[PDB]
RNA sequence: GCUAAACCUAGCCCCAAACCCACUCCACCUUACUACCAGCAACCUUAGCCAAACCAUUUACAUAAAGUAUAGGCGAUA
RNA sequence: GCUACCUAAGAACAGCUAAGAGCACACCCGUCUAUGUAGCAAAAUAGUGGGAAGAUUUAUAGGUAGAGGCGACAAACCUA
RNA sequence: CCUCCGCAUAAGCCUGCGUCAGAUCACACUGACAAUUAACAGCCCAAUAUCUACAAUCAACCAACAAGUCAUUAUUACCCUCACUGUCAACCCAACACAGGCAUGCUCAUAAGGAAAGGUUAAAAAAAGUAAAAGGAACUCGGCAAAUCUUACCCC
């Protein structure tokens, strides 16, 4: 469990930009 | 292989409390035992 | 116990050396306790006892540090009790002598309480310590009781 | 995969804390109260660097002559063992 | 007879046997001794019986009818004997003005921690025992460097406990 | 049980228990007491969260280690049970319990839930009181005996006459048992 | 009396009495099966044959014809979550064999 | 530890983002990738 | 060689397991051909009473009340055999000649 | 989609303050954990690695005076 | 507790020929070959051998310990 | 069909294929529950004095040498008897359910005690064995290995 925010928050972002590559809205 | 040849008699003379508590030595491996926790403090 | 440098040139080499004391075995008489005791005994103690004269007094004059024995400090000890109770050493027929004998060491000679302690190790000490306050435990009834005949005489005088 | 999912509880912190609302006050107590009290008073800390800035080698040697004659002799050994081998690494070991 | 170490043969197989409330402290110590000597064989009897039922409960792979009488039982002893030992107790204090029968006198042993050393009790005095003077009870100067380091050992604990429970604590008014 | 034991809703020697916190787990342990504790099993209280806020019950349990109360049909959630064949089993409806805090002791003249205070009063001595309205709310709560039982009678008999004999020598006394032989003296040390 | 200090016994001095006895006993099924009039208990391991034959005696008036006993190792061969050997404890059992032609079969619990 | 990299995976990638279309492991393992990347570009 | 596990009497060998024994307690000593010598004095034989006409049950009716309990201190004792002393206005001074001693224990439990 | 990933809180570190520990019973210096029978007794410089670019003398183990006076194969260094 | 040597107090050695004799069992060792060489093995298996009433083998308990011990010197052995 | 092995004791280990229940080369693995009973063997022997020249080798002749393994007596002291412990197992030291190591007593083909071949095929290479025309050491460092055996001579 390492001590910082801010990358985790860049993954979030990239797991989510990659969800919206694979199943996209109407 | 095969250096150890059991035998209770030999091992309690040779390791035992009673040897151990004999000599100053013995009884500081007793004290070093103690000291570090161990469970087993003589043999 | 030292070390030597070899012939006394800090170049040549450096080498431990135990120097020891020439010991002897000889008899001293000491006058306040009336017995000849056989003592091991250096040239240098031989020389103190000339210089305070007598063995009792180098005894008795002699520092406990400096005397440096366990057995002199006790001598010391035992010479300061006789100094103290005033006991008989030569018995009858010698009480004049006796009171020679103590009027040679007026000087010294402290209370008889104190000089039981003195020239005493620290768990020889704690031992007569313990010897002097041991006991039996008394018993919880006797108190009691004592407590009872109190409470008694209290009610009697009210 | 050392990155991780679920981004962490928010770090909740009150910058008008009683400790962070008067940090400093008092500090600068000798510049303006006819200098009864030294600053370096002010500090709280282990007793051998108290006011006294110091460098590595330097603060074990004060630890030792302060505080060494009571300290623990599993911890004492090892500080001497640290000061042996710091004279060693900096009177000797590296550049110029 | 043996069949005292089984119950009633009514109460074989019923899953539930009614047994009500163990000996309670005052109402033993309120109890005679001639009295008390006579309840004490009486307990003996009924535990051996929940014993050997328990025995046998267990090499049937069925479950006890009511394990609880046991226990309240064990707990009547436990009373029973503490009346008895606190009454005991009470007499030496009353006669000799002694704690405990069994005499010691808190003897520091080679490891130069203090043993209250609890004496043996035999026929001959201890200068002629041969197995006895070989039983040392001193310590020697190597023991003291031994005692201090255990000390410390003991002290960094003690300081590892403290700072816990001191964190715990702040966690606590954090939460709350 | 180990240190860092979680407690659970069922009993801590039980098969369920077991099940759920053997020896060999090592869960978070919980941040939450005092001796000053006014909630009882039996108590009513009403419920001021969660599922069903603002309902009032009686309190089935209380696990005060956990900081919880048990509110009898209340905070319900639905547990099947039996089942083990495939099919439905059983239907239940499962109390889930209550942290303290969400629960209040209720009135018995109001019905409206309140704070509550330990008061010593004059009647000697110690009980709850309302902090709001007034008086006490007070506490929550045949045999037929045995063969092997002794009576109220028999067990408070007392026929200790107080001697200095101990119980050895009295009860051989009362035996008849005679020893005409002395003890020899033995060296304890 | 399990677990106490003994008095000593010099020479010519009195009988040891017990009062109060520490140890208990309990009669069990034999797995082995054992002939007719030897009941079998287990025993704690400080109990003499002796001390079994004079228990029964006084506390049970049975009249025993010989008793047996020996000791039984309990099993160590177990490990834990740790690897900790755990240890089944090491006890006592007796063979009592009844006197007179008394004779017993172990009853039918839990029927 | 004080202070250590939480951003790593980010680096792996960029390299990996130009190695993707690589045969076999110098696709995947980043160690691989790096030197076939750079001798690319 | 398991140093973990107990010393006892099984472990040993031959001369090794005869010696030790469990906590058993001697019944006599041993001469000539190793004739053992069961002395009666140093078995403990069982002073059981006689339970008949005895209403002490082994449990108690839970009709029974509870009272506050009271240590039985020697105070309390002295107090109960107070009257006597009382009257006046029961001791032994050494206990070395008596059958039972109350300090360095002869009874058995 | 598998293997896997992830996850706070166990506890711990460094201070501060304060001088600690140690008989429910029984056992435990005999082969410790052993109920029960006729003989001793502790103290005695540290060294060497290493540095001197080898190696022999030699090399440390509150602040300021002061790295001063001194020491030293008059060098390393102290 | 291996081995080196020793001390105490035990044990074994068939059969055939006729004494640190010969052949040859059991035991002891290990010449030569082959196999094995992460093996059945951190030195083994198969055969073939030297020894086998003696300066023999060997079970038990003891003793000597590193600046040392022990050594029918091979600078062997002192628990891979 | 094997038996170059068996039963014991000693040492060693210490419940390690007994009953039930349970799960997951093939199904001695966990949980519970049983189990080993003394006469065999361990666990000895009250003092002080005082005695013990003549081996063992079927111990008889012979015959030696390295010179050996089994003893009392006097006086005093003394009634109390069988307690306590070991006694299981497919077993120990070798990291292993390891071709090794392991004292003694019986049994010397076994009345004990085991199974060399999961199934097929029948290639090479390799291993172990048997076969051999004629020759027969021509092989090779050397008759190494093999099968029949035994001659003479050097060196140390
Ligand atoms: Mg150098
Ligand atoms: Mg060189
Ligand atoms: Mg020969
Ligand atoms: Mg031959
Ligand atoms: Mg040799
Ligand atoms: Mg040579
Ligand atoms: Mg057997
Ligand atoms: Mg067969
Ligand atoms: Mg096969
Ligand atoms: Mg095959
Ligand atoms: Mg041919
Ligand atoms: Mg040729
Ligand atoms: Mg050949």
């Amino acid at each position: 469990v390492k001590k910082g925010f801010r990358a985790a928050f860049r993954f979030q972002k990239e797991l989510e930009r990659q969800r919206l590559l694979r199943c996209p809205p109407p | 292989g095969n250096e150890y040849q059991p035998s209770n008699i030999k091992r309690k003379n040779k390791h035992g409390w009673v040897r151990r508590l004999s000599t100053p030595a013995g009884v500081q491996v007793i004290l070093r035992r103690m000291l570090k926790g161990r469970k087993s403090l003589s043999h | 116990l030292g070390q030597i440098y070899a012939n006394n040139d800090k170049l040549s080499k450096r080498l431990k050396k135990v120097w020891k004391p020439q010991l002897f075995e000889r008899e001293f008489y000491s006058e306040i306790l009336d017995k000849k005791f056989t003592v091991t005994v250096t040239m240098r103690t031989l020389d103190l006892i000339d210089e305070a004269y007598g063995l009792d007094f180098y005894i008795l004059k002699a520092s406990g540090e400096d005397l440096c024995s366990k057995f002199g400090m006790d001598l010391k000890r035992g010479m300061l009790l006789r100094l103290a109770r005033q006991d008989p050493q030569l018995h009858p027929e010698d009480p004049e002598r006796r009171a020679a004998i103590y009027d040679k060491y007026k000087e010294f000679a402290i209370p008889e309480e104190e000089a039981e302690w003195v020239g005493l190790t620290l768990e020889e000490a704690i031992e007569k310590q313990r010897l002097l306050e041991e006991k039996d435990p008394v018993p919880l009834f006797k108190i009691y009781v004592a407590e009872l005949i109190q409470q008694l005489q209290q009610q009697a005088l009210s | 995969i050392g990155i991780r999912l679920t981004l962490p509880p928010p770090k909740v912190v009150d910058r008008w804390n009683e400790k962070r609302a008067m940090f400093g006050v008092y500090d600068n107590i000798g510049i303006l109260g006819n200098f009864e009290k030294h600053p370096k008073e002010l500090i709280r800390g282990p007793i051998w660097l108290r006011g006294w800035k110091g460098n590595e080698l330097q603060r074990c040697i004060r630890k030792r002559k302060m505080v060494g004659s009571r300290m623990f002799a599993d911890d004492l050994h090892n500080l001497n063992k640290r000061i042996r081998y710091l004279y060693k690494h900096f009177n000797r070991h590296g550049k110029f | 007879g043996l069949e005292e170490f089984f119950d009633d043969p009514k109460n074989w197989g019923q899953e539930k046997v009614k047994s009500g409330a163990a000996w309670t402290c005052q109402q033993l110590r309120n109890k005679s001794n001639e009295d008390l000597h006579k309840l004490w064989y009486v307990l003996l009897k009924e535990r051996n019986m929940l014993l050997t039922l328990e025995q046998e409960a267990k090499r049937q792979r069925l479950p006890m009818p009511s394990p609880e009488r046991l226990d309240k039982v064990v707990d009547s002893m436990d009373a029973l004997d503490k009346v008895v030992q606190e009454r005991e107790d009470a007499l030496r204090l009353l006669q000799t003005g002694q704690e405990r029968a069994r005499p010691g006198a808190w003897r520091r042993d080679i490891f130069g921690r203090i043993i209250w050393h609890k004496f043996k009790q035999w026929v001959i005095p201890w200068h002629l025992n041969k197995r006895y003077n070989r039983k040392r009870f001193f310590a020697l100067p190597y023991v003291d460097h031994f005692l201090r380091l255990e000390r410390e050992k003991r002290a960094r604990i003690k300081a590892r406990k403290e700072n816990l429970e001191r964190k715990k604590a702040k966690i606590l008014l954090k939460k709350f | 049980l180990p240190p860092h034991y979680r407690y659970g809703m069922s009993p801590p020697g039980s098969v369920a228990d077991k099940r759920k916190n053997p020896p060999w787990i090592r869960r978070r342990p919980v941040v939450v007491s005092d001796e000053d504790w006014y909630l009882f099993c039996g108590d009513t209280v009403e419920i001021l969260e969660g599922k069903d806020a603002g309902k009032q019950g009686k309190v089935v349990q209380v696990i005060r280690q956990r900081n919880w109360v048990v509110v009898g049909g209340l905070n319900t959630h639905y547990r099947y049970i039996g089942k083990t064949m495939d099919y439905r089993g059983t239907m239940i409806p499962s109390e889930a319990p209550l942290l303290h805090r969400q629960v209040k002791l209720v009135d018995p003249m109001d019905r409206k839930p309140t704070e509550i205070e330990w008061r010593f009063t004059e009647a000697g001595e110690r009980v709850r009181v309302s902090t709001r309205s007034g008086r006490i709310i007070p506490k929550p709560e045949t045999w037929i005996d045995g063969p092997k039982d002794t009576s109220v009678e028999d067990a408070l008999e007392r026929t200790y006459v107080p001697c200095l004999k101990t119980l050895q020598e009295e009860v051989m006394e009362a035996m008849g048992i005679k020893e005409t032989r002395k003890y020899k003296k033995v060296y304890w040390y | 009396a399990r677990n106490v200090v003994y008095p000593l016994y010099r020479l010519g001095g009195p009988q040891l009495r017990v009062f109060r006895t520490n140890f208990f006993i309990q009669l069990v099924r034999p797995g082995v099966a054992q002939p007719e009039d030897t009941v079998q208990f287990r025993i704690p391991m400080e109990m003499t044959r002796v001390d079994l034959r004079n228990y029964l005696e006084g506390i049970y008036n049975v009249p025993v014809a010989a008793v047996r006993t020996r000791v039984q190792h309990g099993s160590n061969k177990r490990r834990d979550h740790r690897n900790v050997r755990i240890k089944k404890p090491d006890y006592k059992v007796a063979y009592v064999q009844l006197a007179h032609g008394q004779t017993f079969t172990f009853p039918d619990l839990f029927p | 530890l004080r202070n250590r990299v939480t951003d790593r995976y980010f680096r792996i990638q960029e390299v990996l983002k130009h190695a993707r279309h690589f045969r076999g492991r110098k696709n995947r393992c980043y160690r691989l990738a790096v030197r076939t990347v750079i001798r690319a570009f | 060689a398991d140093r973990m596990s107990k010393w006892t009497s099984k472990r040993g060998p031959r001369s090794f397991r005869g010696r030790k024994g469990r906590g058993a307690k001697g019944i006599g000593f041993l001469t000539s051909g190793w004739r053992f010598v069961q002395i009666k004095e140093m078995v403990p034989e069982f002073v059981v009473p006689d339970l008949t006409g005895f209403k002490l049950k082994p449990y108690v009716s839970y009709l029974a009340p509870e009272s506050e309990e009271t240590p039985l201190t020697a105070a309390q004792l002295f107090s109960e055999a107070v009257a006597p002393a009382i009257e006046k206005d029961g001791f032994e001074p050494t206990q070395e000649g008596k059958l039972f001693q109350l300090y360095p224990r002869n009874f058995l439990r």
